[PDB]
C-alpha cells in the first residue's frame, strides 16, 4: 500500500532521452524487482511497457528500458519521439500476498 | 490475442450500485488474476483491487473496503466489479487488467455519478 | 522452464473442458509459467477445485512446492514452477 512518487512532468527534445523516476523505500522498490511502467496515450487504456523492473514485453519498442538504484526504479526512454507523448504511470505487482500501487503518474511532453 | 472487454458506459444516481463485467478471450481466464483499476477525469490510476478466478478469493484497496465487490463467472469468462453507495466522485474510467502485472488492459468503461 | 501442469477442474461440466489429466502450458514465450492448484479443506476432508498451468506471477517465483499460505479461506490456493510441481501441495496455517 505504501506511496510511489513519481514528478508531475518531464519535457524533452526529440532524439533525447528521458529519465522518469519512481520512488518508494527500502521495504518496497528497494526490496522487490516488481515495479512497472504504464504508457496512457489522451483518451486511451494504459498499456505496460517495462515489467519486473527492467522487463520488456515483446512488441514495445527497445527504446524503453527500466532500472533500479536504491529505492528510485527508473524508465528511460531512448531517441524520443512524438508518439512518447504521453503520461507514464510506475506501479507494483498486484495479486496473492501483493497489494497494488501505482505512482501519480509523470506527465511527458515532446516539444517539437 | 489476449483481449479484455468491457461493458459500456453507464450512468448512475448517487447512492445507486454499479456492476461492471470484464470478457476474457485469447487466453485461459483461470490461469491468472484480474486486477481493476481506476481513473477520475484528470487524475491518476488507482488500484481498486484484484480476484483470483480459480479461488474466487479477492484483495481490496482500503478506500473501497466495505463498498466493492469482485466476482467472477468461470463458464463464461467473465469477472465483475460491483461498486455500492455510489458518490458523486466516484464518476471515473474503471478497468480490468491481466493478472499481476497489468499485461492488458480492457478498454475501461465509463462511470458517470450524477 | 513449466511447460506442463497436472490438470483437474470440479467444475468440468459448465466450463466444458476435461475432468483431468495434463495441461500443456500456453506460454507467450515472453513470460514465466507456473503450476497451481486449489482445493476446499473443511475440516480435514480435502475437496479438490482445480488444477492447472498458472501465467508469470511474482508470488509463484523459484517456489518448487505447491504451498497456500492465505489463512482460513473459503478456498486454498497455492502456484509452485517445475514440471507437474501441483502433484503435491499443502497449506500453511
Amino acid at each position: 500500500q505504501s506511496a510511489l512518487t513519481q514528478p508531475a512532468s518531464v519535457s524533452g527534445s526529440p532524439g533525447q532521452s528521458i529519465t522518469i523516476s519512481c520512488t518508494g523505500t527500502s521495504s518496497d522498490v528497494g526490496s522487490y524487482n516488481y515495479v512497472n511502467w504504464y504508457q496512457q496515450h489522451p483518451g486511451k487504456a494504459p498499456k505496460l511497457m517495462i515489467y519486473g523492473v527492467s522487463k520488456r514485453p515483446s512488441g514495445v519498442s527497445n527504446r524503453f528500458s527500466g532500472s533500479k538504484s536504491g529505492n528510485t526504479a527508473s524508465l528511460t526512454i531512448s531517441g524520443l519521439q512524438a508518439e512518447d507523448e504521453a503520461d507514464y504511470y510506475c506501479g507494483t505487482f498486484a495479486g496473492g500476498s501483493y497489494y497494488g500501487v501505482f505512482g501519480g503518474g509523470t506527465k511527458l511532453t515532446v516539444l517539437w | 490475442q489476449v483481449q479484455l472487454v468491457q461493458s459500456g458506459a453507464e450512468v448512475k444516481k448517487p447512492g445507486a450500485s454499479v456492476k461492471v463485467s470484464c470478457k476474457a478471450s485469447g487466453y485461459t481466464f483461470t490461469s491468472s488474476y484480474i486486477n481493476w483499476v481506476r481513473q477520475a477525469p484528470g487524475q491518476g490510476l488507482e488500484w481498486m483491487g484484484t480476484i483470483n478466478p480459480v479461488s474466487g478469493s479477492t484483495s481490496y484497496a482500503q478506500k473501497f473496503q466495505g463498498r466493492v465487490t469482485m466476482t467472477r463467472d468461470t463458464s463464461i469468462s467473465t469477472a465483475y466489479m460491483e461498486l455500492s453507495r455510489l458518490r458523486s466522485d466516484d464518476t471515473a474510467v474503471y478497468y480490468c487488467a491481466r493478472g499481476g502485472w497489468f499485461d492488458y488492459w480492457g478498454q475501461g468503461t465509463l462511470v458517470t455519478v450524477s | 522452464e513449466t511447460r506442463e501442469c497436472i490438470y483437474y477442474n470440479a467444475n468440468w461440466e459448465l466450463e466444458r473442458t476435461n475432468q483431468s489429466g495434463l495441461e500443456r502450458c500456453e506460454g507467450e514465450q515472453d513470460k514465466r509459467l507456473h503450476c497451481y492448484a486449489s482445493w476446499r479443506n473443511s475440516s480435514g476432508t480435502i475437496e479438490l477445485v482445480k488444477k492447472g498451468c498458472w501465467l508469470d506471477d511474482f508470488n509463484c517465483y523459484d517456489r518448487q512446492e505447491c504451498v497456500a499460505t492465505e489463512e482460513n479461506p473459503q478456498v486454498y490456493f497455492c502456484c509452485c514452477e517445475g514440471n507437474f510441481c501441483n502433484e503435491r501441495f499443502t497449506h500453511l496455517p
